[PDB]
């Protein structure tokens, strides 16, 4: 009909629960993300051909490419083997595999970050590569690196609502299921945009007060 | 003791070193001047291997060193460095500075490694900052540190890459006599300066450096009263 | 069944019909959204405030906010006032909206990463601030901005597969239409992926050869 | 002519000039000393207004400037300034850079201007590089530039922020001859500087300034080999 936001009221305990599920999506997905780009990360640093071959085709390969296609490809592409997963493991094997790749070259780019000269230092007062790496060098990196764990985190819970267009019930699948009650889609979507924008906001200052008790 | 052996070293298509021979023995104190773009640090850090040459060799008491059959942390053990922009670890304070290398690498008792850092803090005049951070340092006190903590490893040579071009003046003169007191201690060092008061006063040798190549050397005061090349010429008078 | 890729083959056409129909709505979007980022930049650097937080406003809650949800605002939100916009036209209206913001703050950024010192030297010698941003401030701020729009278009391929779940006929949606004639979903998927795959490499070379000529 | 009248200047809580005053006549060449931090380059720039006093007023040629009923774009018309980081244009050639500011600023015409052009890198002995782009410069280069290119607006008082300081040590001496020449034509200047010699061959006043202060001033002889505060004495022991 026309505009009424009252209307949307006492379906508070759906945008709620989208929410919810928005964040329980998010960490989990980034947790995986995280360990797996770490992981990764490790995988590039070796001097073995193969194993620098794969981990760098693999990043090239999943940033190339849009989470999207990654996302059916995990869902619809499986189907025809006989498996049939889940939505909701569809969608956090997605993003944590997407996340992994990002985060891979999080730490790439925070290790070269740090000062050249810092390892220059270490070797030159007889430190091997391992010890520089260890004691001088990591310390760093990590320090730069947390910063950009925090700003990833930030989109990835934005980049997250794509699990709707999948069925699984996050903060956007809601104006789907409110619409079929109210058949209002404006409302209830201005609504869990300004949701979206409000923890966006929450969690880039979080982040940046976080960054002035760091560095 | 050192003796760089014929050394190119190409950066793409810029070359730095044209050929290049430098002999050290113990004891003395070399000090390298020259134009920016002439080489010297290069040269400086072929000596301690932090750039790999071209072609030619660099022998460390006897025994070459860039052919990849030696250890080279073994060579870094005996060969200090000391750097234009100091090269602290920022987050260890001053005494974790000087004793993380003797402690990891040498593998010394931890409270020997604090009295060695405890008496070389006090020997560069720093011990009244043992527990601050680098940050909470001036460019002085940086360098001076910076000196201690190579000292630590307790090398047989030291290199010094330009270690006062980065400081306020009303600062050069404390680490330059630091530097002086270890050449007065009978200390082998190779220095890169703009400083040639330290020449002066402590040098046992110049090396004059432009393009890519030693073109003339002597004791000081025959390179600053009675250099014979042009160049030399050219270079001291727009520097002294 | 299980794998066969040749069967894929000749379905060649439809591929080539989604990679062409990406290309031209990333150009178009990325087009608009400059234009319109462009002129979102100048409100925000206006000392008339109204017009400066209406932008800035604007901005951040276009970059705070999901793609996804700003097309179905587009799409669908906009239906139950009786105006139904094609898919098209809801796709590029996104697109261009969220690319310009982006845009606004690259530019924004571009004018900033401008050493102070040329701004310093500028009104040291008598030029006012109009004159300082013509002829000394804006020539270099403008190659400071022109790698971060191409790597916005590169970025901006990637996006416009999301413009498939609205049903248009894009390089993401062959995948649908394939599979509803060979129950297939995987492999149509791989092509698609490596289709886009082999654009952002391709883009991303000749735009990286672009940014080493200056 | 310039009067910075107890002026002082906070960035936050760091307190940069505290109480500050400086008269400058036609013809004299000032020259300011002092440890890096004690304010010398902040009170330099706000004698045409890069930095704006916290308290305090600046006035030139009798007009008060930081009251904000001042057109400031003529002000600094009319005084002139060299940057330690050369600050020159980078996509203006040589020529167009010294042509630049009189074209757009004093509506001169075009080939007046660039015959103003030609006479001025005539000048700085620049005039070979008349048609090459900055970074084919060399440092000196680049300082004599940015300076023919300050004087083709022609002020009244030019402001050197240590012209000299980021230059390679065999790229000084140039740079400072140009300098002289200036002061030799009758130019009033005002000189932040590390360099003591070109204050004892040209200064008429050398200020010597400390923790926000001027804490002493006079002739450069009176300071270089008379100096009655001790602050002083301790400076110049360090740089000297
Ligand atoms: N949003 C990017 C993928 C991404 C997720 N996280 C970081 N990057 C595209 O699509
Ligand atoms: N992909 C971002 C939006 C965007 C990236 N570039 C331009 N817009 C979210 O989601």
């Amino acid at each position: 009909m026309t505009v009424d936001f009252l209307s949307m009221v006492k379906y508070t305990p759906l945008f709620i629960s989208g929410l919810i599920m928005t964040l329980k999506l998010t960490f989990l997905a980034v947790t995986i993300g995280v360990l797996m780009g770490l992981f990764i990360a490790l995988m590039k640093m070796s001097s073995i051909k193969p194993i620098k071959l794969v981990a760098s085709s693999y990043i090239e390969v999943i940033r190339g490419t849009p989470l999207l296609v990654q996302l059916l490809l995990i869902y619809n592409g499986l189907m025809q083997f006989g498996m049939n997963i889940p939505a909701f493991t569809a969608g956090v094997s997605a993003l944590a595999i997407n996340s992994s790749a990002y985060v891979a070259e999080i730490i790439r780019a925070g290790i070269q970050a740090v000062d050249p000269g810092q390892n220059e230092a270490a070797r030159s007062l007889g430190m091997t590569h391992a010890m520089a790496m260890r004691y001088v060098i990591i310390p760093q990196a990590i320090k730069n690196i947390l910063p950009a764990l925090g700003n990833e985190f930030i989109v990835m819970l934005k980049e997250s609502a794509i699990v709707s267009v999948i069925g699984f019930a996050d903060l956007t699948r809601q104006a789907d299921i409110i619409q079929s009650v109210t058949y209002r889609y404006f409302e209830p979507y201005i609504i869990i945009a300004a949701i979206y924008f409000v923890m966006t906001l929450t969690f880039s200052k979080l982040l940046s007060l976080f960054e002035r008790r760091l560095r | 003791m050192i003796f760089v052996n014929d050394v190119y070293k190409n950066f793409g298509s810029l070359e730095v070193l044209k050929g290049v021979t430098l002999k050290v023995n113990k004891g003395e104190v070399v000090v390298i001047i020259g134009p920016s773009g002439s080489g010297k640090s290069t040269l400086l850090r072929c000596i301690n291997l932090l750039e790999e040459p071209t072609k030619g060799e660099v022998f460390i008491d006897g025994v070459k060193i860039n052919n990849g059959k030696v250890n080279i942390n073994k060579v870094r053990q005996k060969v200090g460095m000391v750097f234009q922009h100091f090269n602290l670890f920022p987050h260890l304070t001053a005494i974790e500075n000087i004793t993380l290398a003797p402690v990891k690498v040498k593998k010394m008792n931890k409270k020997e490694a604090e009295e060695l850092a405890v008496d070389l803090l006090a020997k560069v005049g720093l011990l009244d900052k043992k527990d601050q951070y680098p940050i909470k340092l001036s460019g002085g006190q940086k360098q001076r540190l910076a000196i201690a903590r190579a000292l630590a490893m307790q090398p047989e040579v030291m290199l010094f890459d330009e270690p006062t071009s980065a400081l306020d003046p009303e600062m050069v003169k404390e680490v330059l006599n630091v530097m002086k007191q270890l050449a007065n201690e009978g200390m082998t060092m190779v220095v890169v300066t703009h400083e040639m008061g330290f020449a002066r006063e402590v040098g046992d040798r110049v090396i004059f450096m432009d393009d890519g190549v030693i073109v003339e050397e002597g004791t000081p005061e025959e390179i600053f009263y009675r250099a014979k090349n042009e160049r030399t010429r050219e270079f001291l008078s727009k520097i002294l």
